[PDB]
RNA sequence: UUGGCGGUACUUUAUAUCCAUCUAGAGGAGCCUGUUCUAUAAUCGAUAAACCCCGCUCUACCUCACCAUCUCUUGCUAAUUCAGCCUAUAUACCGCCAUCUUCAGCAAACCCUAAAAAGGUAUUAAAGUAAGCAAAAGAAUCAAACAUAAAAACGUUAGGUCAAGGUGUAGCCAAUGAAAUGGGAAGAAAUGGGCUACAUUUUCUUAUAAAAGAACAUUACUAUACCCUUUAUGAAACUAAAGGACUAAGGAGGAUUUAGU
């Protein structure tokens, strides 16, 4: 079940009781991104119309 | 302990039942793993078990059972480039001879509880019982 | 997936890319992300006793807690200073004195010569 | 620049713990295996040792072990100088303090015997020690040209008058060169319930395997697997292969075998029969002619069997086509 | 998050198999047989064709667990051959070694 | 077959160097982080419930699923208020009661009492329970009594209990007398709350308190109840107060209970020592030897978890036995505690320190060193981690034995268990080494000691900038320098006198220069009269003119030493 | 400012060498180097290097080691399980004497492995064996036996092998085979019309 | 070239361990499993089940003791037993290690629905075979 | 003054090795299959040695990534202006490999020189020394050897693989994402590999590779094509197997080339 898994291991980062290194390694490229501005953009409000 | 020692240590309960015992005229014992110095081990554990309760036992070495397998080395492409595996399966056979019910719960508990890891144990126990009582006697 | 997930070890190896044809015959920068991360502490904010805070506080046995909104947001926070402040400190430098010209080599101290073989300074 | 860490030197006084600390190994193995203390012998630890430390790993260095520091440590690894600094030996400085002492000693030998003044073959079958062997006598490495220097000057001794001293001095550079015996260990010679004389050896070739039950007194009728050697084998060359034991030694029409060859076709079968049946025969000849049949391929096995395919490529040996380019 | 959405349509063709595997059973034993009058054989051959597609059991592929690879499967363990070749080669395997012979 | 580990912790504790308790404290707080992880996990567990519902264990595990409290009926029906009884819940179930009759559908006898169970039990508040009480005249518990249609004996029976429980003495009587007049019979659980009213109550009269007691006992044959264990032993509880007057009537019970055919337990002989050995007993001079005939009538027997104060015998049996100085009944104590399972009621973590604290100081007093070592080595560490007073004890057995040579070795002993900087301790280990002369090798060894215990004192300085070296230990080290050929070091140490301006006593400033003299080292033996000097202590000058002639003296150290003796 | 705990002394060297062993691995128990009173070395050496020492040795940590079983914990062990065995019936001093009582052979087996179930498929099967000797057949009898069973029939040792795995459960696959071997017996005797054809 | 699960020599100065030191084709010969159960053996079952539980086993412990593991972990399974022996550095408190421990446990042994228990032997650093 | 460079020869050393020698093949026919080309509304990657039954130990639906049509827009997860992407770059990389290669080298710490651009050997010895990695040894093929596997460093080919998985940078977010249905066709074409046949050392039958009785050139040998039946798996035969007839070509293959001690 790779939904209990994901998710399961998801909510012990969140707790403090699980340490993801992928995990921080990407959230710390997106940080960088949006700084950047090369963000995801928002639902609807795509480049094109 | 050099001075404080148990005194009268509690003992299980074990109460003689009314009903027959099985009788087990063979009782093979196979053993599996990928190391032969723990079927030694393990070999040299249960035959002196055996010994001391009383046990009739012998022991042989089936022949060992070696399964292979190719597969692909790169991760594309490159067929004539491949790597083998194998797992080897050695056995050590214990068989035990003219064993009551109750001679064969106790010993195989007290072994199969100490069974190492990467062991695993394929009993086969023969019990021997008298006839039924309608074959004994034709009826038509 | 969960099981798709490597180790910081790999991912910085592949980001990097030190050990590559281009690098060997002709910046990215390496970050450790553990670095501030204490045992116990998480982005819910809950309190551990034993793990992120004391067992025991004024002699009584703690029991599980979690931080409020506000309490959160500034540690939160604080971690972002402590952070800003690190890599202040990493652009921090001390800067050594120059020889004969700004880009050459010669007149440069380099310190005393590595201690002798018995202790010898 | 430099993180290897240096190769550790162990002091005399490392040793001496390393030795005490075994003392109570061997007397702590003792109390579990319930043994007794003071008999506890070094076959016994390691016997012990592979009963509570089971290792199934092919490589023997590898596996968990309790010896002697003696053994694991190199033999002289000890301080060659005291707390003044002064070295032990007076060729310290030389670097090969071991060697050239050696041959200080060898030199000196050969000078009282020039200066004092039959056959030299006291000893036979003998060979100087390898280079490996003389390094261990020593405990210090040595080079080519160093051993064969060495071998030069205990020469030289041997050619001049050699009092008992100096053969004996010689005898510890000379080993016994070892003694493979290239003579078939013949087979005893049991009897029946009739009382009949027979012997019986196995055989193999390739995957087949016959065990041969030769008797001393026959007609000459083998029987393979309760069947005729004619009805079994239907194939010349198979009856052939029977034939060629007892006509070798002029044995034909004199014993009656009895064949089980179990695995293998035709040819391995008889092949594998013809080796167990000379095996058998030969309680039954003089060693002279045992002599002979190991000289005519009679009693060796044959190696050959058949080798395994190989991963990409359509054979053993054959390989694919190489594409035409 | 399964590893992709191949593996996750293959999980549902498993689920849904499962659920009418009675089904299927039941009326594909009424053709596979020459006892019962032809009418009725042709009529189950339309009942069993009406379920949906995804409780077919021959629409199941089996996947790596962990990558999703579609072929290179080893059927033991679950594992495409680069994924079970990096445990295998990592000591992780209990018993699995080199095959040198 | 195996016996406990002598030289292992506790099987609780991890087998690993670093991770082994050395204090008792640490002993609590690694089986406190050690729960707080397993309660961190069962949140967890029963917070996510989805993510562990699948089971793959055959046979399947009941005690390894997720777990369920907050009911799940949603229909407003006695069935719905019988789950939230069953799940414990007291503020829900009031709800839905009175939700019931507003509908006024029918409920259940049975089910209207095991809500009244459920409240008066936990007194109209929630079961107490971790997360992220006296009877109130106005609760649930006594509306719901009177609401209730029609009222049986366990009704009245429910509510008695429950306020004995939560401390309504006076009105649980009141409710007895209700349940008397309606004719109802009560059962044994409710007359032994009843016991317990009435001792709790303070009687201005024990005649009269003691009569009305039995008159409780004089309804329960009327009522053809029964007693149990419990009764006897709530009345004999109760008589620890009336320690004089007690004495009797606690004697009358138990031999009523063989009688009966109730079996006395551990608990009923500790009220009965409570009462006959008083902790705060003025009359030391004949003690009673109850004790005696009680161990001997226990001797061999094997007990079992049959009340609420079995675990508290042992800790006040072995109490009494260090009170009365007699080391035999603690051998009969503590082997009444190895017989069959004994052990597990020897109580928990605040009276199994004190049992084990009280045996092994009674047996350092009163045993020989040899046997006392060796009940050291089975207890220490594997039973208790003891407290540094237990070393004191323990150095002062070898002194009394004349075996100082194992001092150094306690002093090892005490640095694994959180005594490295001890003052108390490290003062007693250089004093007794330091009270009298040894042979040259004692003295050695015992210098190589006073080095350890200078380096805790030196490391101690270091993290410390306001730090004090007492003067007494310096006193003990440097004389055990100097006896221990360590000379030089002792000189090094003079200097610390004036440092930390302690008073060099007269012996210590003598012993100095005896050493000097054999030296013959004028230099050294004028040393010690500048400290004498600095001081201004009388002896100085007297020193100073002894080293006149004990050496020969320069010109220039005739000038330096008399610069010394004029200051 | 900062303190790092210190680790004690290993507990072997408070170890006796006439300890009671048995006490210091009560059970199966992994390697610890401290409380194992062995210079214990496991590891190929490098050169000029000696095997790896027991402290911090994953190879010995990978050891299914035997010291919970010691030739002094088995022989103590052994003692204690006495009381639950019985004793062999004396007669049945042979196996030929053990047929001539007892001629049914009841094979079950049992497997153990490691894993989170302990359902084998393989543990229904029962197989029943009796020799036709044993059964009172006349001569019409055995032969319409050994008709009925074909092949479960064996000639050269004169055995009629039934094997029963087709129910669930292993009581209900024995109570089969007994059930098998009545009716077999039962019908064999009775003797039907079209027989005489024969 | 071959590239598997071999530590690339340096320059003389990368700390290796024993384990990480000998490549695949020392297995069963220099070094031997880190895990042992009865699923690979000839005739035996649930061999995909086992080495999922592992693969996850080892990211779970990994990620519970971030940066205090001084090697990989051995697993051993006996009956439904499971146990996880891990050397680790003496980095975190004492304390700190009894809850890892008992939180491990128990959360294991909710989700795989058998006894766990975590065995950790305590090194003052890291155990270099050779410098490579 | 070092290095490089040769289309340099002679002399050794070995190589199923250039040639020579040996055996069975390929190149011709029929088929199976990969590739290119042509071509389709209709994938992708490999494509001198070191691609071409290669990723696939495998494509009727599924697989699937392609094409057409219709449909969904917080759209797997605890949370997230987020999910998702087989979108571009293998010339950003990790991972896992090919190639020289079972070739013999690569890298670091010291010491020495009337200065070092570099070098550092002499054995009856003249400045080199002492540790690593590879080779060797050891282990595996369950005696022993041999053999076979395995092993084979640093570099070379920006070699292969963003489509195993992960990932830097750039790009899509009512679409380059998700899902359903139906399709993804063929060849007077070239080429690589394999299969079978061309027969008499053969064909058919019984046995069994023993022996025996028949057949033996126009269809005798000889179709794993097409076509026609039946059975197997499946929901679906478009697949596979077994018979049936039908039978065409093929008569041992030009230069040239592959493997084997
Ligand atoms: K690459
Ligand atoms: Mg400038
Ligand atoms: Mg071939
Ligand atoms: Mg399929
Ligand atoms: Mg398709
Ligand atoms: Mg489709
Ligand atoms: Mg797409
Ligand atoms: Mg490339
Ligand atoms: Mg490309
Ligand atoms: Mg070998
Ligand atoms: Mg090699
Ligand atoms: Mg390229
Ligand atoms: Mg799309
Ligand atoms: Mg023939
Ligand atoms: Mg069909």
């Amino acid at each position: 079940n790779h939904n209990t898994y994901f998710a399961l291991m998801g909510n012990l980062r969140f707790l403090g009781l699980y340490r993801d290194e992928h995990q921080d390694f990407k959230d710390e490229q997106r940080r960088l991104k949006k700084l950047r501005g090369k963000g995801k953009p928002r639902k609807g409000e795509g480049k094109r119309a | 302990l050099h001075v404080d020692v148990p005194k009268d240590v509690t003992r299980p309960t074990i109460t003689t039942s009314d009903e027959p015992d099985t009788l087990y005229k063979r009782l093979s014992i196979l053993v599996k793993a990928h190391d032969r110095a723990v079927l030694d081990s393990y070999e040299y554990f249960a035959v002196l078990a055996a010994k001391e309760l009383g046990i009739s036992i012998k022991v042989h070495e089936p022949p060992r059972k070696i399964e292979r397998f190719t597969l692909l080395k790169s991760v594309h492409i490159f067929k004539k480039h491949r790597v083998q595996y194998e797992m080897r399966t050695l056995y050590r056979c214990l068989e035990l001879k003219h064993l009551t019910g109750s001679t064969a719960s106790v010993y195989l508990e007290y072994i199969q509880r100490n069974l190492p890891e990467g062991v695993a144990m394929e009993v086969t126990k023969t019990q021997i019982q008298q006839l039924p009582e309608h074959i004994k006697e034709p009826m038509w | 997936s969960f099981f798709t997930k490597l180790t910081a070890e790999e991912l910085w190896k592949g980001a990097l890319a030190e050990t590559g044809a281009g690098a060997r015959k002709g910046k990215k920068k390496r970050k450790d992300l553990n670095r501030g991360q204490i045992i116990g502490e998480g982005r819910s904010g809950f309190l551990w006793p034993g793990l992120n805070v004391p067992l025991i506080k004024s002699g009584v046995v703690q029991n599980i807690g979690q931080r409020s909104k506000e309490e959160q947001q500034k540690v939160e926070a604080t971690m972002v200073e402590q952070r800003e402040e690190w890599d202040r400190k990493r652009k921090i430098k001390v800067k050594r004195e120059r020889g004969w010209s700004g880009n050459t080599w010669g007149g440069v101290s380099i310190g005393p010569p590595d201690p002798g073989p018995n202790g010898e300074t | 620049n430099v993180q290897a860490s240096r190769q550790e030197s162990y002091t005399e006084d490392f040793i001496k713990k390393q030795i005490e600390e075994f003392n109570i190994g061997k007397r702590h193995l003792a109390n579990m295996m319930g043994e007794d203390p003071e008999t506890f012998a070094e076959e016994d630890i390691d016997r012990a040792i592979a009963y509570l430390f089971p290792s199934g790993l092919f490589e023997k260095r590898a596996r968990p072990m309790m010896k002697h520091p003696e053994h694991i440590f190199p033999k002289q690894r000890a301080t060659q100088w005291g707390e003044d600094g002064r070295p032990f030996h007076f060729l310290f400085y030389t670097g090969k303090q071991s060697y050239y002492s050696l041959m200080h000693d060898v030199y000196g030998k050969v000078m009282q015997l020039e200066k004092h003044r039959a056959e030299s073959r006291d000893l036979i079958g003998s060979r100087w020690l390898i280079k490996e062997e003389l390094e261990e006598m020593l405990v210090e490495k040595l080079s080519d040209e160093d051993y064969a220097q060495f071998i030069r000057l205990l020469e030289k001794l041997l050619t001049l008058p050699c009092g008992p001293a100096e053969e004996e001095f010689v005898q510890r550079f000379r080993r016994s060169v070892t003694i493979q015996s290239k003579k078939q260990l013949i087979e005893p010679v049991q009897y029946d319930e009739q009382g009949m004389a027979f012997s019986t050896s196995e055989g193999r070739r390739k995957s087949a395997t016959a065990q041969a039950v030769v008797y001393e007194h026959g007609s000459g009728k083998i029987h393979v697997n309760g069947v005729d050697y004619l009805i079994y084998f239907p194939i010349t060359q198979d009856r052939e292969q029977l034939m060629f034991p007892f006509h070798f030694l002029d044995r034909l029409e004199r014993h009656d075998v009895t064949c089980t060859v179990s695995g293998g076709g035709r040819s391995a079968q008889a092949g594998a029969i013809r080796l167990a049946m000379a095996r058998a025969l030969c309680s039954f000849v003089t060693e002279d002619e045992v002599e002979w049949m190991r000289q005519a391929g009679l009693l060796t096995p044959d190696p050959r069997i058949r080798e395994r395919k190989k991963p990409g490529q359509e054979g053993a040996r054959r390989k694919f086509t190489w594409k035409k380019r | 998050y399964y590893v992709d959405w191949r593996m996750l349509r293959d999980l549902k063709r498993r689920k849904m198999a499962y659920e009418y595997a009675d089904e299927r059973l039941r009326i594909n034993s009424l053709r596979k047989n020459t006892i019962l009058p032809k009418d009725l054989q042709e009529m189950a051959g339309d009942e069993i064709a009406a379920l949906p597609r995804d409780s077919c059991p021959v629409r199941i592929r089996n996947r790596c667990v962990m990558t999703s690879r579609p072929r290179g499967v080893k059927r033991r363990w679950r594992l495409s051959r680069i994924v079970f070749r990096h445990l295998a080669d990592h000591g992780l395997l209990s018993g699995v070694q080199r095959a040198i012979w | 077959t195996v016996n406990r580990d002598p030289t292992a912790a506790p099987y609780v504790f991890h087998d690993d160097p670093y991770l082994i308790p050395t204090s008792a404290l640490e002993s609590r707080s690694f089986l406190l982080a050690k729960k707080s992880g397993e309660t961190a996990a069962k949140f967890i567990i029963n917070s996510y419930p989805k993510y562990f519902q699948k089971d793959i264990a055959e046979p399947h595990i009941p005690c390894l699923m997720p777990e369920y409290f907050e009911p799940q009926i949603e229909d407003v029906s006695e069935a719905a208020l019988e789950e939230r009884i069953r799940l414990r819940k007291v503020r829900a179930s009031v709800d839905m009661f009175d939700q019931l009759l507003q509908a006024g559908t029918t409920v259940s006898l049975e089910t209207t009492n095991s809500l009244l169970d459920l409240l008066c039990y936990y007194g109209d508040q929630e079961p107490p329970a971790d997360y992220p009480g006296p009877w109130k005249a106005q609760n649930n518990a006594e509306r719901i009594f009177a609401l209730m249609p029609e009222k049986n004996a366990r009704s009245y029976c429910t509510m008695i209990r429950g306020m004995v429980k939560h401390r309504a003495y006076a009105q649980a009587l009141n409710v007895y007398t209700e349940l008397l007049n309606n004719r109802l019979s009560a059962d044994v659980y409710t007359f032994n709350a009843l016991i317990e009213a009435k001792t709790f109550i303070l009687n201005e009269k024990f005649e009269e308190k003691w009569n009305d007691i039995l008159d409780l006992l004089k309804h329960m044959v009327a009522q053809k109840v029964k007693p149990n264990l419990q009764t006897f032993n709530t009345i004999l509880k109760g008589l620890r107060k009336c320690y004089s007057l007690g004495r009797i009537p606690a004697l009358q019970i138990l031999r009523e209970m063989k009688h009966i055919g109730i079996e006395p337990s551990l608990a009923t002989y500790h009220h009965i020592i409570h009462l006959f050995y008083p902790r705060d007993l003025s009359a030391i001079k004949m003690p009673s030897l109850i004790i005696y005939d009680i161990m001997n009538e226990l001797e061999g027997r094997t007990f079992s978890p049959q009340d609420l104060d079995d675990g508290r015998f042992f800790q006040l049996a072995m109490s009494v036995c260090s009170s009365l100085r007699d080391l035999e009944l603690a051998y009969q104590v503590h082997r009444l505690l190895n017989t069959g399972d004994n052990r597990k009621l020897v109580g928990h973590d605040p009276l199994r320190k004190v049992y084990y604290s009280k045996f092994f100081s009674l047996i350092c007093s009163l045993e020989q060193i040899d046997v006392t070592l060796k009940w050291y080595k089975d207890l220490i560490p594997s039973v208790f981690l003891p407290h540094y007073q237990i070393f004191i004890g323990l150095l002062q057995a070898l002194d009394v034995a004349n075996r100082l040579e194992l001092v150094p070795q306690i002093w090892k002993d005490s640095k694994e268990y959180s005594h490295t900087f001890r003052d108390a301790l490290r003062e007693e280990v250089l004093m007794l080494m330091a009270r009298d002369k040894h042979p040259p090798e004692l003295q050695v060894a015992f210098a190589d000691c006073a080095a350890d215990i200078k380096s805790t004192y030196e490391d101690q300085s270091a993290r410390q900038p306001a730090f004090d070296w007492p003067a007494n230990p310096l006193q003990y080290i440097a004389v055990l320098f100097l006896r221990g050929g360590r000379s030089q070091e002792a000189w090094k140490m003079l200097e610390l006198f004036k440092k930390h301006k302690k008073i060099p006593r007269n012996e210590l400033l003598e012993e100095f220069m005896d050493t000097a003299k054999a030296s013959g080292s004028t230099a050294l033996a004028i040393e010690v009269v500048k400290l004498a000097s600095a001081f201004s202590l009388p002896i100085g000058e007297s020193l100073a003119q002894r080293v006149v002639m004990d050496f020969t003296v320069d010109p220039e150290q005739k000038e330096a030493l008399g610069n010394l003796t004029e200051l | 400012r900062p303190m790092r705990r210190k680790a004690l002394p290993p507990r072997t060297e408070k170890m006796d060498t006439d300890q009671d062993w048995p006490s210091v691995y009560p059970t199966a128990a992994p390697f610890k180097p401290s409380a194992v009173p062995l210079p214990v070395r496991m590891g190929y050496p490098v050169k000029k290097g000696v095997p790896m020492a027991k402290e911090g040795n994953l190879e010995l940590l990978k050891i299914p080691n035997f010291l919970h079983l010691t030739p002094v914990a088995i022989k103590r062990h052994c003692a204690a399980l006495k009381d639950f065995c019985t004793e062999w019936p004396a007669a049945l001093d042979s196996d030929e004497k053990c047929e001539e009582h007892f001629p049914v052979e009841i094979d079950t087996a049992d497997y153990v492995s490691s894993g989170p179930s302990i359902r084998n498929p393989k543990a229904r099967a029962v197989t029943l064996r009796v020799k036709l000797s044993s059964l009172n057949l006349d001569n019409h009898a055995k032969k319409k036996l050994i008709k009925l069973v074909g092949e479960r029939y064996c000639k050269a040792t004169d055995v009629l092998t039934i094997t029963t795995d087709r129910c669930p459960l292993k009581r209900q696959n024995y109570d089969y085979a007994v059930y098998l071997l009545t009716v077999l017996y039962h019908e064999s005797w009775k003797t039907e019309d079209w027989e005489n054809s024969k | 070239k071959n590239r598997a699960a071999r530590v690339r020599v340096a320059k003389g100065n990368k700390p290796v361990s024993y384990e990480e030191a000998h490549a695949p084709h020392y297995i069963a010969h220099r070094k031997g499993w880190l895990s042992l159960h009865t699923g690979n053996l000839d005739g035996e079952d649930h061999a995909a089940e086992r080495t999922l539980e592992d693969v996850f086993l080892r990211k779970f412990m990994m990620g519970t003791f971030p940066g205090c593991l001084a090697d990989q972990i051995v697993l051993k399974r006996r009956a439904n037993q499971v146990d996880i022996c891990a050397l680790v550095l003496r980095q975190l408190p004492a304390h700190k290690f009894y809850f890892l421990v008992g939180y491990s446990e128990t959360l294991l042994s909710h989700f795989y629905k058998c006894p766990v228990r975590l065995h950790l032997q305590t090194v003052p650093s890291k155990v270099v075979y050779k410098y490579i």
